[PDB]
RNA sequence: CGCGACCUCAGAUCAGACGUGGCGACCCGCUGAAUUUAAGCAUAUUAGUCAGCGGAGGAGAAGAAACUAACCAGGAUUCCCUCAGUAACGGCGAGUGAACAGGGAAGAGCCCAGCGCCGAAUCCCCGCCCCGCGGCGGGGCGCGGGACAUGUGGCGUACGG
């Protein structure tokens, strides 16, 4: 009855948020058996039922994730969550666009006297 | 005529101050309220201070979180353990949690909920 | 003193509940080099700075 | 102090001066990095000719080396003139204008 | 031909026209408060000389600076040592009121950038400049060449390394035999280079 | 007398425990770190004592986010992608 | 005895952004000693150095002559060799102390204001849909708002235009 994240991926909410609190009642009990002395197998799927809610509330964290960055695709302001995270001064530095950006003078510069590619022979 | 000033005192005239109506949320969904019933109680206690007070004043008594208060503590005795609560004392330990003695209302029996949950 | 603060509890509780002694399979564990707790500490000898 | 005869000396030696002390152990590191920034220049600009533009002659300046003739900086916006050519298209050909240098000859 | 007419206009300062207007400006200028933004510049015509331009992201603010020399800062006049030391009163400090003026204002509307100052008016107690300062980050301004180099990143408090034009003129750096102090980038650069000692591989 | 009774009588602190920095050194009376400088904004530090800057430098504790930038850093700070599923 | 327009200010949990702090080996701006040496010591030296304060970047600063020179002239900055322990400073004592030319490493040049011409040609923001999203723009549309003649853009900067 082990549960795996690839199949975790298809269920609805209702059902994921269901197998999520009968492992916390599960993990409730054990730490119950633990205190009362209880059995080494029941200490050691201690672990176990704990990996499974790690990768249960990451399986939801990550649906609901998507789910708000599907939403706020397209749009002007997105929150400081979903826009990219790389270095504060890499957000600080400017655009490709406006990098790009030239003078009428200079690209006129351009047009008129181009870098000319040449030899020179012996 | 016939605005007139009735004091030596300017003061600052009160202007209108708009609401806010962001353009996005700064953060994306709101935050998982982390500390639910299972966070607040973390296992009965055991021993045989527990069991006098189970089997006399028709409590109960558990370890639980730090943060957590006694109104926190009884709705989630109530709700979990599915009985009612008549008042709820608490201390920290000088390990470091919170050791919380529960006494429930008196239709209901220490005993047999102690049978149901397990620690007898 | 019995009146306390809850951030002086909290460090005084984590000092006594580090002074403990090793437990025993950590010795048979390979490549141990550790034969006791060498930072335990006594309330008569060494005191807290606090 | 002085022991028979010497020269009157004067080390400048009073300022601290071995925390301002400069090594040349990486000297054959630089050599070689230089010489792999040439290498990556030329063939960069591959067709070009892997040294810069052509510079003119130029008489150095003081009694002492002004019968030698060296590279200057650039030519001048005069014989530029008397070339015949555009004081921009010779820097796109490679001719390395130097606007600043006068012609007294 | 309007702001060549106010250039000879400002030059001529002690003129009655102009030592009129500049007494009644600086009594205003001593009534407001010490650090201020204002909200055009009142000399246009050098604040554009000096690079400002009527867009959205210049600002100006008027500095007021207590003028006078350095004193130095020890208890009771008491230096300790050395009789050339021993100077309190007659000290002078090494940058000038203007560079103070923008460095004033640069570490109060420390999210702009300093680009330069002028000066209008003073006082015999205080002085006044007006230092030009540009948000770098304006659309208006970083989605235009030839003004984007000062939101570049390594234009942050130019006027606190000491590179703006008054700044400049205080570190002392030029061509030629007036300025041997300064002749590898800067004093220290100078000073740097002509103590070290190379010791060569092969010496 | 200046020596033993003198320490007989020692009981009450000068300092506590500091938010910033979590050393003994926060003066209660002066409200001030004597080692970090707290309620300053900026930390306390000389160069005049290259043994305290080593023993609270970067690099003396945690560096849980400067060792994820290291780790982005070597890879180009890339986001929003994913290692192509099997 | 009001209603507007501008100017100069103020308030806001107003819409969107930005700064702060750390590190500091190298860099920049200040501030800045005394031990020491002078066989004493005060100028000098130590030293514009240590300590102190501020600000950065992968480099920084500097930089395209209000330059060197006096030649048949050179030609931005930076660095190396040399000039040179020299010219010079200095109780001319102790000590201190560069530059130019020359040879190399590298090599790259440019932009405003002003003066003038072009029906402000200019810029920012907000909606419409279309073509895109993945460091978010392209153009079109609006009898849509603002900045701006107290001067935006194009030409054009001492090598002239
Ligand atoms: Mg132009
Ligand atoms: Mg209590
Ligand atoms: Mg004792
Ligand atoms: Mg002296
Ligand atoms: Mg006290
Ligand atoms: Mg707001
Ligand atoms: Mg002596
Ligand atoms: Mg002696
Ligand atoms: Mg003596
Ligand atoms: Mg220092
Ligand atoms: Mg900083
Ligand atoms: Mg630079
Ligand atoms: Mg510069
Ligand atoms: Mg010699
Ligand atoms: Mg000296
Ligand atoms: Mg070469
Ligand atoms: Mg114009
Ligand atoms: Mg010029
Ligand atoms: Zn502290």
């Amino acid at each position: 009855a082990k549960i795996k994240a690839r199949d975790l991926r298809g269920k609805k909410k209702e059902e994921l948020l269901k197998q999520l609190d009968d492992l916390k009642v599960e993990l409730s009990q054990l730490r119950v058996a633990k205190v009362t002395g209880g059995a080494a197998s029941k200490l050691s799927k201690i672990r176990v039922v704990r990996k499974s809610i790690a990768r249960v509330l990451t399986v939801i964290n990550q649906t609901q994730k998507e789910n708000l960055r599907k939403f706020y695709k397209g749009k002007k302001y997105k929150p400081l969550d979903l826009r990219p995270k790389k270095t504060r001064a890499m957000r600080r530095r400017l655009n490709k666009h406006e990098e790009n950006l030239k003078t009428k003078k200079q690209q006129r510069k351009e047009r008129l006297y181009p870098l000319r590619k040449y030899a020179v022979k012996a | 005529k016939k605005k007139i000033r009735t004091s030596p005192t300017f003061r600052r005239p009160k202007t209108l101050r708009l609401r806010r109506q962001p353009k996005y949320p700064r953060k994306s969904a709101p935050r998982r309220n982390k500390l639910d019933h299972y966070a607040i109680i973390k296992f009965p206690l055991t021993t045989e201070s527990a069991m006098k007070k189970i089997e006399d004043n028709n409590t109960l008594v558990f370890i639980v979180d730090v943060k957590a208060n006694k109104h926190q503590i009884k709705q989630a005795v109530k709700k979990l353990y599915d009985i009612d609560v008549a008042k709820v004392n608490t201390l920290i330990r000088p390990d470091g949690e919170k050791k919380a003695y529960v006494r429930l209302a008196p239709d209901y029996d220490a005993l047999d909920v102690a049978n149901k949950i397990g620690i007898i | 003193s019995s009146h306390k603060t809850f951030r002086i509890k909290r460090f005084l509780a984590k000092k006594q509940k580090q002074n403990r002694p090793i437990p025993q399979w950590i010795r048979m564990k390979t490549g141990n080099k550790i034969r006791y707790n060498s930072k335990r500490r006594h309330w008569r000898r060494t005191k807290l700075g606090l | 102090a002085p022991s028979r005869n010497g020269m009157v000396l004067k080390p400048h030696f009073h300022k601290d001066w071995q925390r301002r002390v400069a090594t040349w152990f990486n000297q054959p590191a630089r050599k070689i990095r230089r010489r792999k920034a040439r290498q990556a220049k030329a063939r960069r600009i591959a067709p070009r000719p892997a040294s810069g533009p052509i510079r003119p002659i130029v008489r150095c300046p003081t009694v002492r080396y002004h019968t030698k003739v060296r590279a200057g900086r650039g030519f001048s916006l005069e014989e530029l003139r008397v070339a015949g050519i555009h004081k921009k298209v010779a820097r796109t050909i490679g001719i390395s204008v130097d606007p600043r240098r006068r012609n007294k000859s | 031909g309007a702001y060549k007419y106010i250039q000879e206009l400002w030059r001529k300062k002690q003129s009655d026209v102009m030592r009129f207007l500049l007494r009644v400006r600086c009594w205003q200028y001593r009534q407001l408060s010490a650090l201020h933004r204002a909200p055009r510049p009142t000399r246009p015509d050098k604040a554009r000389r000096l690079g400002y331009k009527a867009k959205q992201g210049y600002v100006i603010y008027r500095i007021r600076v207590r003028r006078g020399g350095r004193k130095r800062p020890v208890p009771k006049g008491a230096t300790y040592g050395k009789p050339v030391h021993h100077g309190v009163n007659q000290l002078k400090f090494a940058r000038s009121l203007q560079s103070v003026a923008e460095e004033r204002a640069g570490r109060h509307c420390g999210a702009l950038r300093v680009l330069n100052s002028y000066w209008v008016g003073e006082d015999s107690t205080y002085k006044f400049f007006e230092v030009i300062l540009i948000d770098p980050f304006h659309k208006a301004i970083r989605r235009n060449p030839d003004t984007q180099w000062i939101t570049k990143p390594v234009h942050k408090h130019r006027e606190m390394r000491g590179l703006t034009s008054a700044g400049r003129k205080s570190r002392g750096l030029g061509k030629g035999h007036k300025f041997h102090h300064t002749i590898g980038g800067s004093r220290r650069a100078a000073w740097r280079r002509r103590n070290t000692l190379q010791l060569h591989r092969y010496r | 007398t200046k020596g033993t009774s003198s320490f007989g009588k020692r009981r009450n602190k000068t300092h506590t425990l500091c938010r910033r920095c979590g050393s003994k050194a926060y003066h209660l009376q002066k409200s001030t770190c004597g080692k970090c400088g707290y309620p300053a904004k900026r930390k306390r530090k000389y160069n005049w004592s290259a043994k305290a800057k080593r023993r609270n430098t970067t690099g003396t504790g945690r560096m849980r986010h400067l060792k994820i930038v290291y780790r982005r850093f070597r890879h180009g700070f890339r986001e929003g992608t994913t290692p192509k599923p099997k």
